[PDB]
């Protein structure tokens, strides 16, 4: 996956589980979930981004 | 095959309906029909006559062959007539109808089933003559059942 | 009023019919003029070629 | 799957008009206005088009044998009698009524052996995994008829035509004895 | 007393009205769910909502007129379902 | 192709396994049912009926059984049935062809469909067994006799029915 990437939501416990989202920086280094993705459906705090793992994510479309 | 007699055609065809379905199924039907025409006129001309087949009652009583198909049908002689032409055109619907609009006709499309017992004689005159009576058997049966239909006797 | 339903039902039946197909798919405001060669009011119905 | 472009049965007269033609069929696809035959590909529990023609050659046979016996039965023509039993019914959709148990209970044990020993593989249809089976293929006059492949669909496309005529015309005597005028030729 | 049994003769209780309110009810579904669609593919999908496009709500309000086909064309073409794995659910 | 009618091609499976095969198939009935309990049907039939039409010309001619006593059964092997069935005879003769069919018809379509005889052996061969080929032109003449004995005896019966029997030993 690469940034701008249109990802979907694998992890069971996330508000988004499913659900399209668009990866908006992959950090390189030492972190456990390193991928940002940004949704456009706020969840029940309101909060819009997610730290994501590379094997929670899909991927639907290439940038 | 047959054209016109002392010319040389493909006979009258003015509605020129030969290339519409195979003229292997039209000279086999048209064979079928004028043999079945030609028995036709035979079996009239004979009930008229008087003479009797072998079963009798009934069969001299429905004279002038008219009331022959309405009384014999009652009488019951005719189901059985009726169930031995169909068994016989039944096997003759198997090996006729398994090949049409497709697949060959090689049987001879006409009389080629069978027949080869007493004469053995295969003339193309009696070819020609076969198809010839046939019609006009054809037509002379037409003219028994609607001349005689209002007219009586020979006429 | 005074003349028999089944005209009128059979007259709006054959309207309706004409007006379903006369376009086939184009119906609402959408979808009607998708195409930038249908100028507006033109059903294509001129058969004397005026 | 065998998406119904192959299947035989599109008819000229639903291309009656300039444009489209042939021996009996429409050339640009059979007729499907409501896309009955596209149900399959949103949920697997609608039918597939292989079922569907099952479905439609077993009705059409069956109501091919209905009209006929309904023609026949309506004026004469009735089996001999003997005792204890009397086919003398000439109303039909009543025939059954003045019946033994030994006659009726055996038209229907029959047609019920019959229909449940020649079901193997319809269920392998609703899928489109035909395989065997190839919709109304029991056996009953397979290599009778012709070997080529225009012979054998025409051959088909004839079955398909009389067997709706025949659904649609057994259709319209019944429906006429359940309420007085559906067909206003009637006879029955 | 009202018949609400089927029969023809008693049409004019239930069931005609139930056809009459079936339409009606289509066509408020249907009109609604298409200015869904519209305020979906917008720019601001939430601005389109409180404060509703009037002229494009007026087109498909009355383009709702043939829902029973609409309905059916998207639902042959595939466009009336999520098919089931894009939907959110609960961890179970 | 075929022998009894040379003008429509040939039956399957009627490749000549069987004796007496001249492929007379016109209904293709070779299909319903495996051939192996057509032929054991078959020879079945023409057994009965060969014995049908022995004990039948035999008891209208005059002939009765050890203490046969006087009934209409003695009048007419028509009547025969009918008044032995009053007498519950038939009801011995029913459970006596019923053990032999139990034990023989069982055994006998049971294992041609998994595989180990000749359709219809029953291995009574009483004599014979050493000459293979009068083995085989006993296998044709008897079910030649089979299928003459059926028609013979559908024409008496129907003969015989037909007049109710006016003691006609020719008929
Ligand atoms: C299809 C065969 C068949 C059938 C259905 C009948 C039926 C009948 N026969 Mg008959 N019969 C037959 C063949 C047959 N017969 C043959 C081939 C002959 C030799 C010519 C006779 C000679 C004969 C005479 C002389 C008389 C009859 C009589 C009768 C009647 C009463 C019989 C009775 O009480 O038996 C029920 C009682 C029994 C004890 C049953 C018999 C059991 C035997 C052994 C048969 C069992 C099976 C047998 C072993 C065959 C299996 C072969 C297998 C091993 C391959 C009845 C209508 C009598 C009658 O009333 O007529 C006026 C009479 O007088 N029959
Ligand atoms: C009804 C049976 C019948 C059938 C199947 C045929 C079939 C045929 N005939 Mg034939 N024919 C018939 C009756 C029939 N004919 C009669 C009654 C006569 C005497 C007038 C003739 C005289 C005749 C001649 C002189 C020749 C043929 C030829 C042919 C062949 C090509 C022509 C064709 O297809 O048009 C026939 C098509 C039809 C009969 C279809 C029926 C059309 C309508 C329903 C009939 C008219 C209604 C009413 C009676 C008038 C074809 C094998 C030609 C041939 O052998 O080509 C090599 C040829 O030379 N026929
Ligand atoms: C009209 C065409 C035709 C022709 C040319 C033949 C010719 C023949 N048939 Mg045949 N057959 C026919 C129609 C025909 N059949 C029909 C319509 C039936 C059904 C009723 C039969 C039923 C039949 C049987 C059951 C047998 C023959 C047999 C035979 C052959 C021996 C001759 C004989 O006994 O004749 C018989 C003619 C009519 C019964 C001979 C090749 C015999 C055979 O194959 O011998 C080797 C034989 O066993 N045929
Ligand atoms: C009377 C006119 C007539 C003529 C000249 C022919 C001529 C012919 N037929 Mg034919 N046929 C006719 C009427 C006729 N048929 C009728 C009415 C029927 C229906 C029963 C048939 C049924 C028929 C069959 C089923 C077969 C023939 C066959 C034949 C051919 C050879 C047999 C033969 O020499 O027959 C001579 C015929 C007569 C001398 C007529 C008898 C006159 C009576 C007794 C009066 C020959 C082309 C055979 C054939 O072509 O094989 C390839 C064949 O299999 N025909
Ligand atoms: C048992 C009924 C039945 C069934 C299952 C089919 C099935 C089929 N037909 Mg068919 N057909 C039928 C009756 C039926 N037909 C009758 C009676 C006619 C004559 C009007 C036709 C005329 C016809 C044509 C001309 C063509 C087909 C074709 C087809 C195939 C694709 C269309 C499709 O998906 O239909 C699915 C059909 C059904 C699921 C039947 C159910 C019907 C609805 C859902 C419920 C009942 C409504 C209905 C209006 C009942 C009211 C009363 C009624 C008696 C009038 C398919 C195999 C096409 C083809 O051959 O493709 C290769 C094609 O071109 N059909
Ligand atoms: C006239 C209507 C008609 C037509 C054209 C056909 C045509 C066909 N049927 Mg069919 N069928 C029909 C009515 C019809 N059927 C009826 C009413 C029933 C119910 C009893 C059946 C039951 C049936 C079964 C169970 C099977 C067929 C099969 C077949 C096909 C193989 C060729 C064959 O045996 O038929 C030849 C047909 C004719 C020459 C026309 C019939 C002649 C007249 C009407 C007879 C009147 C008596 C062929 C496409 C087989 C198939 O689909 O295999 C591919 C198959 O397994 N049919
Ligand atoms: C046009 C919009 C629309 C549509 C198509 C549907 C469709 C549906 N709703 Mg629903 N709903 C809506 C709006 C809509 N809803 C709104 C606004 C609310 C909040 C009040 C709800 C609350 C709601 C609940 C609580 C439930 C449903 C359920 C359902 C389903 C069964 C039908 C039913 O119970 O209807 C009943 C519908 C209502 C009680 C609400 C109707 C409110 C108005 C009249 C509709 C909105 C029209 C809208 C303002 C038009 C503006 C568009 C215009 C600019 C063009 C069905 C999928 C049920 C379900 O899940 O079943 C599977 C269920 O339990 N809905
Ligand atoms: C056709 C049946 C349906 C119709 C009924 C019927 O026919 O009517 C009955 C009827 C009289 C009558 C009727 C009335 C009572 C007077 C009045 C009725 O009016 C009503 C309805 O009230 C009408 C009617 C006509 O019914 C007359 C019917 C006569 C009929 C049916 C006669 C069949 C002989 C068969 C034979 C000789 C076979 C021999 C076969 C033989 C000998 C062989 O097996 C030879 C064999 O080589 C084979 C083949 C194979 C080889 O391996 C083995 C061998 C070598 C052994
Ligand atoms: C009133 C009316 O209308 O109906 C009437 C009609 C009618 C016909 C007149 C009537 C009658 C008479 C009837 C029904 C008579 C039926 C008679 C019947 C059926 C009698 C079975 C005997 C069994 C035997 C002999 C077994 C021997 C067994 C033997 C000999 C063995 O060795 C067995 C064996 O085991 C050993 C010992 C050692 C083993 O290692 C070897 C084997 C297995 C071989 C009735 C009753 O009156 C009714
Ligand atoms: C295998 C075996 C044995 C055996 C055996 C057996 C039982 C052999 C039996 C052979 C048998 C019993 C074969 C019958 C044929 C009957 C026919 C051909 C009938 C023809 C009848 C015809 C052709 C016509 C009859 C007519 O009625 C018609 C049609 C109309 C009437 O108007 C005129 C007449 C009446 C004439 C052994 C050796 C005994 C002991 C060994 O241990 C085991």
């Amino acid at each position: 996956i690469e940034r701008g990437s249109k990802v979907r939501v694998l992890r069971p416990e996330s508000y988004w589980f499913q659900e399209c989202g668009s990866v908006a920086t992959i950090a390189k280094g030492g972190d456990r979930y390193p991928v940002v993705v940004r949704f456009e459906k706020v969840n029940y705090p309101g909060v819009a981004p997610n730290n994501f793992a590379l094997d929670e994510l899909g991927e639907v479309e290439a940038p | 095959k047959l054209d016109g007699t002392l010319v040389g055609d493909v006979g009258f065809d003015p509605l020129g309906l030969s290339n519409i379905l195979p003229i292997e199924w039209m000279r086999e039907a048209e064979l079928k029909h004028g043999r079945v025409c030609m028995l036709a006129v035979v079996g009239y001309i004979v009930v008229d006559k008087g003479l009797r087949a072998p079963g009798a009652e009934k069969l001299v009583a429905a004279t002038s062959s008219f009331t022959a198909h309405d009384a014999a049908v009652q009488s019951g002689h005719m189901w059985a007539l009726l169930l031995a032409c169909g068994l016989f055109e039944i096997v003759g619907a198997g090996a006729i109808a398994s090949t049409l609009n497709g697949g060959d006709r090689k049987p001879g499309e006409f009389a080629l089933t069978g027949g080869f017992d007493r004469d053995a004689a295969k003339l193309e005159r009696f070819k020609l003559a076969e198809i010839k009576h046939s019609r006009l058997a054809m037509m002379a049966f037409s003219g028994l059942v609607t001349q005689d239909a209002l007219s009586h006797g020979a006429t | 009023s005074s003349t028999p339903p089944e005209a009128l039902a059979q007259i709006v039946l054959v309207l309706s019919i004409i007006e379903f197909n006369s376009n086939k798919d184009k119906w609402t405001m959408d979808t009607m003029f998708t195409d930038p060669a249908r100028e507006p009011g033109n059903l294509g119905f001129d058969p004397l070629k005026f | 799957r065998k998406p119904l472009s192959e299947y035989v049965g599109a008819s000229q007269e639903l291309a009656a008009f300039p444009g489209g033609g042939g021996k009996e069929g429409a050339a640009p696809v059979p007729w499907d206005p409501l896309q009955l035959s596209e149900l399959w590909k949103v949920s697997a529990n609608n039918p597939d088009v292989a079922w569907l023609r099952e479905a439609e050659l077993k009705h059409g046979r069956m109501s091919m044998l209905a009209i006929t016996g309904v023609m026949v039965q309506s004026a004469g023509i009735h089996l001999p009698g003997n005792a204890d039993i009397s086919f003398a019914n000439a109303d039909w959709a009543m025939a059954p009524t003045t019946l033994p148990p030994a006659a009726w209970g055996q038209v229907l044990f029959f047609i019920g052996l019959a229909e449940g020993q020649t079901s193997a593989g319809l269920f392998d249809l609703w899928l489109g995994n035909t395989e065997k089976r190839e919709p109304g293929n029991l056996g009953w006059g397979t290599q009778f008829l012709s070997k080529d492949k225009k012979a054998a669909d025409k051959m088909r496309l004839k079955e398909l035509k009389n067997g709706r005529l025949a659904m649609l015309a057994i259709m319209g005597v019944a429906f006429n004895h359940v309420i007085p005028g559906a067909l206003p030729g009637c006879m029955y | 007393h009202l018949i609400a049994d089927g029969r023809p003769d008693h049409a004019g209780e239930f069931v005609i009205p139930a056809f009459g309110f079936l339409y009606i009810a289509g066509w408020i579904g249907w009109a609604g769910r298409s200015y869904l669609q519209f305020s979906k593919k917008t720019d601001k999908p939430n601005e389109n909502e409180i404060i509703i496009n009037v002229p494009v709500a007026l087109g498909m309000m009355s383009g709702a007129f043939l829902w029973p086909l609409a309905a059916w064309k998207e639902l042959i073409n595939g466009q009336l379902l999520v098919p089931g794995d894009e939907v959110t659910v609960s961890p179970r």
